[PDB]
Order: structure tokens, then sequence, then C-alpha cells
């Protein structure tokens, strides 16, 4: 009766969904041929865009498109973090109900959406995806939230599925799938596993027990501002200046400058985790201008040192709550496409004087992997 | 196919598939196709996306003298963004179209045959550059050198036939004196980077070690040298824990050369 249940990563930036087909777990590539899916939705006057489509086309529209609308879900108008986050949004959030929730222009009329709708837009664009791949419709699925959050946010969840068409039978807490994705679970004694999971726009740590394979979250601590972006970001911003102080002009305002400095900017960072320095070029980048600079992997990392420095702080708050000697952790799961980078991985394992962390499966897709996993029943 | 920007590649074929010759209403169109797409090349993913599926297309357009400078500079500089820190594009051109490094240096050869123009040839050696050079390729000495002269007034442009030269000298031999000549005048050049300096500091670093009197390190150079071995050693020697491991080498690896190769 639940047909063929799927799994489901739901990011803040990404969403990621998977499916047990034959007892191995595959994750499923969506119509762009990506395994990781934008969590974004865009308005136009002819079309809803999701995913891809709406990620593509935000610049020209920055104010009909959707995104971290997980920061909203399940909470309150009035709530600090909601207050706090609302500025930094180049799209329309109001109040109603005493909920947040965000309001585009189409056309040229006013419409509004709660983030469980936006979500469920979210999740419908998953669904299909497995729909596509499957030579079937899909009708239930298990799908992670951060292990912090409260049973509204929990139901807004499962209220989002239901909007998708999906029958949520089960809300898995993130660090758990990914545990789970491991195979951390055939203890065979109580083992203690700390889930570090560095995302786009957020990091998380949780400790979790497991005895007789029954997952139990000890602690959780983190940052909902600290991610991959602002590394990007700190790239990016040495770009501007180092172009300003060179040609007088300053790009901060540009968008299509910007554009294409955020692409190049992520496309070093990734060199820099194989390479000690590299050089970041673009062709008529303004005014006939071409950009021609240099980046050290020192550089990069002097940037953002006191940013990979905070994300020891709440791995130790997540043992003092515990209890829990460093000693006493078994095993060290990352999670997140950032734990890529060699001073993030240093840091860490150096804190845990020398110990490897667990890295195997595609720590961008772990989440979603361990959510397959549970679906099949 | 799709494929996200099937779109714009559907529509720019057919146009170009309209009429065997394109109309100032057909290149001005394929034009702003062009200046629309040009951002999305700088993705890892996009540009990965339309190098496999666009690049016999690209290619053509970019090698088509035929058509107007303008129209070839912006089919070249969606190639040479795909390609930048992007190790997939680049191992596949280089793999699934091994001829286009030799139609390359083809058409930059020809665009010296003239007008500038020199920014085509720049985009080109751009390309040249980012692509694997190996002893299987061995570009001429004579047109480089041709090119490198006539062109003095562009600075950027000398900069990327030297970088080319370093990777030929690699492929060659192992890894004449005009050109020895041009490294040490650039490597002096104050707005030349760090990572330029050492491309060209090892080219001859390597040609005088391998060479020795054969080569000759002219004074001013070796001036240069001096003034560079201080600066440097005054960076090994502060604090603090830092450090930037590959600059520390290269500072000792320099300062070194003075007491053996130079
Ligand atoms: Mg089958
Ligand atoms: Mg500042
Ligand atoms: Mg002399």
């Amino acid at each position: 009766n639940y047909g063929t249940v799927i799994g489901i990563d739901l990011g803040t930036t990404y969403s990621c969904v998977a499916v047990m087909k034959n007892g191995k777990t595959e994750i499923l590539a969506n119509e762009q041929g990506n395994r990781i899916t934008p969590s974004y939705v865009a308005f136009t006057d002819d079309e809803r865009l999701i995913g891809d489509a709406a990620k593509n086309q935000v610049a020209a529209n920055p104010q009909n498109t959707i995104f971290d609308i997980k920061r909203l879900i399940g909470l309150k108008y009035n709530d600090r973090s909601v207050q706090k986050d609302i500025k930094h949004l180049p799209f329309n959030v109001v109040n109603k109900d005493g909920k947040p929730a965000v309001e585009v222009s189409v056309k040229g009329e006013k419409k509004v959406f709660t983030p469980e709708e936006i979500s469920g837009m979210i999740l419908g664009k998953m669904k299909q995806i497995a729909e596509d791949y499957l030579g079937t419709k899909v009708t239930h699925a298990v799908v992670t939230v951060p292990a912090y959050f409260n049973d509204a946010q929990r139901q807004a969840t499962k209220d989002a599925g239901t909007i998708a068409g999906l029958n949520v039978l089960r809300i898995v807490n993130e660090p758990t799938a990914a545990a789970i994705a491991y195979g951390l679970d055939k203890s065979d004694k109580e083992h203690q596993i700390i889930v570090y999971d560095l995302g786009g726009g957020t990091f998380d740590v949780s400790l979790l027990s497991i005895e007789n394979g029954v997952f139990e979250v000890q602690a959780t601590s983190g940052d909902t501002h600290l991610g991959g972006e602002d590394f990007d970001y700190k790239i990016v911003r040495q770009l501007i200046k180092a172009f300003k102080k060179k040609h007088g002009i300053d790009v901060s305002d540009n968008n299509k400058a910007l554009a294409k400095l955020k692409r190049e900017a992520e496309k070093a960072k990734r060199a820099l985790s194989s390479q000690m320095s590299t050089r970041i070029e673009i062709d008529s980048f303004v005014d006939g201008i071409d950009l021609s600079e240099t980046l050290t992997r020192a550089k990069f990392e002097e940037l953002n040192l006191d940013l990979f420095k905070k994300t020891l702080k709440p791995v130790e708050k997540v043992l003092q709550d515990s209890g829990l000697e460093k000693k006493d952790v078994d095993d060290i799961v990352l999670v997140g496409g950032s734990t890529r980078i060699p001073k993030v991985q240093q840091l860490l394992e150096s804190y845990f004087d020398g110990k490897k962390a667990s890295k195997g499966i595609n720590p961008d897709e772990a989440v979603a992997y361990g959510a397959a996993v549970q679906a099949g029943v | 196919g799709d494929y996200e920007f099937s779109s714009d590649f559907k529509e720019m074929r057919n146009i170009i598939d309209s009429n065997p010759t394109l109309s100032s209403q057909d290149i001005a169109r394929l034009e702003d196709s062009f200046d629309r797409i040009m951002e999305f090349a700088h993705d890892y993913k996009h540009g990965y996306k339309i190098i496999t599926h666009e690049f016999a297309l690209l290619a053509n357009l970019s090698l088509n003298e035929n058509l107007p400078l303008t129209l070839r500079e912006l089919s070249t500089r969606v190639i040479t963004s795909c390609l930048r820190n992007n190790p997939p594009v680049v191992e596949f051109i280089n793999e699934s179209f091994p001829n286009f490094k030799s139609k390359i240096m083809a058409a930059l050869s020809n665009l010296n045959d003239s007008r500038s123009s020199n920014i085509l040839i720049k985009r080109y050696l751009s390309i040249l550059n980012e692509l694997p050079v190996t002893s299987e390729d061995l570009y001429s000495t004579v047109v480089l050198q041709n090119v490198y002269e006539r062109n003095n007034k562009d600075k950027q442009l000398q900069i990327k036939v030297l970088e080319l030269i370093s990777k030929i000298l690699k492929a060659d031999m192992y890894e004449l004196q005009e050109w020895a000549n041009e490294f040490q005048e650039m490597v002096q050049n104050k707005s030349i980077d760090e990572l330029h300096t050492r491309t060209f500091f090892d080219t001859l670093y390597n040609l005088k070690k391998i060479f020795k009197s054969d080569i000759t390190i002219n004074k001013g150079f070796l001036n240069w040298l001096a003034q560079q071995c201080k600066a440097r050693q005054s960076n090994l020697d502060n604090g603090l824990q830092e450090r930037d491991t590959e600059q520390d080498s290269f500072d000792k690896k320099l300062i070194d050369s003075r007491h053996l190769i130079f």
C-alpha cells in the first residue's frame, strides 16, 4: 500500500532524492542531470520555476525567486531568528496569522505562499524526479530534518509533503540519516558518533548514541549563519577589492560581473582543495578590462580561519553537554561538500588528536542515501 | 540531449542552418544569444554541459575566418570560460577533440598575418595555455616570436606567449637565446604577478641548469635576482607559524640559485 517509498533530503540550499531499488540505494539525477537540486522557486508571468530552472533565472528576477525557505518553516513571525533572517532576504516576507509567508507579484498582482507551500513545491519536484526514474507514481516518502527541529517544524515539513502529494511516513533526523548511510547502525556495542555537517549556509554538529541499533540524539550545537557560501564570498570579496585597487572600478553593483565572479570563485575554491595556488581569470570582465588574479590556499585559509575555527566551538559544546571526552568518540561523520576543504578536515582531525573522519560516501548525498535506506521499510 | 541550454543552441544552430551566408541580422542574434549565456559558461556544471553538447558548434564559429572578429571572439570566449579551473572540460576536449589545439594555432598565425585582432590572439593563447602541451604538439617558434615581437604594445599578450613557451620547453627537453632574453626582461616587470614570476624564473633556472654557459644570463636579471634574494629571505626570516608552504619553498629555491646556477 505504500508503493515504492522514497527518501528525500530537503536542505536549506539543495535537495536530494534517493530510492532503494533491488536492495541497492541509488541517488537520482534530475532532468538537468544533477544529483543534487537547488531548493529554489521562481515566479514569472508564465511559469512557476522549481530547482535548476529557478536558480538560473535568479539574476533578473531577484524578488520573485524564493530561497532559504527552510529558515522560516514552522516558525513564528515574531521569532527573533525570523526577524533577523528577514533583513537579508531580497524577497518580501509578510506576517500572515503570526507566521512568516512570502509575497510575490504575478502579475502584476500580489500572491502569498506559506513556507509549507514553497517547501511543498520543492518536495513535489523531488517526487517527480523519482517518478520519471521509477515507472510510476509515488505516494510515500521518508523526509529528513535537522536534529534541533521542534514539533512545529516537523509537522510543517510533513504538511509540505501533503501539499506535494506525499504521505511522509517518517521524519528522520539528518545526522542519523548520514550515520545510517555509513552503516554505523550495525553496532554491536554502544557507539558514540559525532556528525559534523557543514552545509551551504548552515553548520550543524550532533552527538548520537547507537546501541542495539536504536539511535538517540545526545546533544546538538551549531551556527545558522556559517556555510560554504560564506567561504566563497570571502574569495569574491578579495577579488572585488583586487580589481578596484588595480583599475578603479567597483563591481559590487554590477550583477553580470558578480555572477561571473561567484562562479569562478567557486571553481577556484574547488581547485585549492588539490593545488596550493590558482589563477582566477575572466575575459572582458567589465569595460573591456580582463580580470586576472592569483589566490593561494594559504590566503584562502587565512581569509576563512575564524570561520573555520568557529566550527570547533560547537564540537566542544556537544562534548561538554553530553559529558563525553574526545576519546569516547568512535566515529566522525562528515556531511556537506565543504567538508572536502583540506583545512576543514585538518582542524577537525587535529581536534580529535589525529583520528580520521569517516568519508567515502559523497558528503552532499549521505543524508538522502540514509533517507532512502530507511524508506525501504 | 536536454540539457537546460538546448534551447539557445537549437536556436543558434538553425539560424546558421537557414542561410549559408549569415546576414547582419543573423549574426546580431547569434551575438545576443552569446551575451545572455556568457555568464553561465563560468559555472563548473554549466560549462561542462555546454562543451559536451555544443563544442562542435562553438569551435566552428570560433575558427570560421569568414566571420567577423567580434563574433569569433564571442564563441571563443565561451570556450575559455568553460575551460578555466575546469579539469573535466580540459580532459573532455583534449581527448574527444585532439585536433583542436592544432586548428587553434593555425588561426593564431593567420591572425598575425595582418590589424588587431590582438583580442582574438589572446583568446587563442588562453586556450592553448589551458590545454595540455606535449611532445606530440611540437606550434611554430617563429610565428610565436613574431606575435611576441609585433606586440610590445600589449604586455598581456606577450605574457601569454611567454607562458606557452614555458610549456613547450617543458614538453621538449625535458619533463634559443632570444627567448631567454625575453623571459629575463619580462620577469623583472613590476606588474607581473607572483605565479608568472615563478613560471618565467623556473624556465630560466632550467635553461641555465641544462645549458650552463651556452645560455647567457644578463646583468640586469642578475641585479633583479639579488634584490629578489634579500626581499624573499627577509620573508622566510620572520614569524609567525602560518606560512605559505609553496611560497616558502620557491623562495628558498631562488635564493640558492645564486650560489650554484646563476
Ligand atoms: Mg528493476
Ligand atoms: Mg573588508
Ligand atoms: Mg649585459
